[PDB]
């Protein structure tokens, strides 16, 4: 859906994140360390986290977790299914409103 | 800007 940039880098969707939106928006954008990939970016309480999405040819995960078809329904899945995701013992991290 | 990894 538009929660897709295919044309920002990581500092633009940090300063989109933290200009234009609230703790649990999201979006994403081509990664810059793996081409071809993609990264979330979720604004968590105050900051900017990024996720990689792992794409293996064969489907989409998280580098772990559930595997889906195509990157849509992997950010689908985890806006419906809250709670899912935690930071290494840190806070959860809620993937709630599209970015823009 | 932290690239986190969740832990599932």
């Amino acid at each position: 859906r538009r929660w897709f940039h295919p044309n920002i880098t990581g500092v633009e969707a940090e300063n989109l994140l933290l200009t234009r939106g609230v703790d649990g928006s999201f979006l994403a954008r081509p990664s810059k360390s793996n081409p071809g990939d993609f990264t979330l970016s979720v604004r968590r309480n105050g900051a900017v986290t990024h996720i990689k999405i792992q794409n293996t040819g064969d489907y989409y995960d998280l580098y772990g977790g559930e595997k889906f078809a195509t990157l849509a329904e992997l950010v689908q899945y985890y806006m419906e299914h809250h709670g899912q995701l935690k930071e290494k013992n840190g806070d959860v991290i809620e993937l709630k409103y599209p970015l823009n | 800007g932290e690239y986190v990894n969740i832990e599932f």
